[PDB]
């Protein structure tokens, strides 16, 4: 499932590393390496934007 | 009821220029394994390698 949003989003690789490594700087509430974005739609549309 | 004025003509919208971004990543290089000494002299080990 999680590879399919990587295919359909068309995000490049470096910003993808940045997103997984620091989810809080993309506006999720912070927690150190535990604040996880799900595969929910609000954290799909923000990656898409 | 035909108007004396002639109607104004609309200006068509501007099309978007689809642009792709191509970025590259930096993977770290590998270091060396440990020096393990053998029994053999130089030419046999050289030919083997």
């Amino acid at each position: 499932q999680l590879t399919m949003i990587y295919r359909s989003s068309g995000i490049n690789e470096n910003a993808f590393r940045l997103f997984i490594e620091k989810p809080t700087i993309f506006g999720i509430p912070d927690e150190p390496n535990k604040a996880t974005p799900a595969h929910n739609a609000p954290t799909l549309i923000i990656l898409t934007r | 009821g035909q108007p004396l004025h002639l109607p104004i003509y609309a200006t068509p919208a501007d099309p978007k220029a689809l642009l792709s971004a191509a970025v590259a990543t930096s993977q770290g290089g590998g270091k060396l394994p440990e020096s393990f000494i053998s029994l053999w002299r130089f030419p046999h080990m050289l030919e083997n390698a």
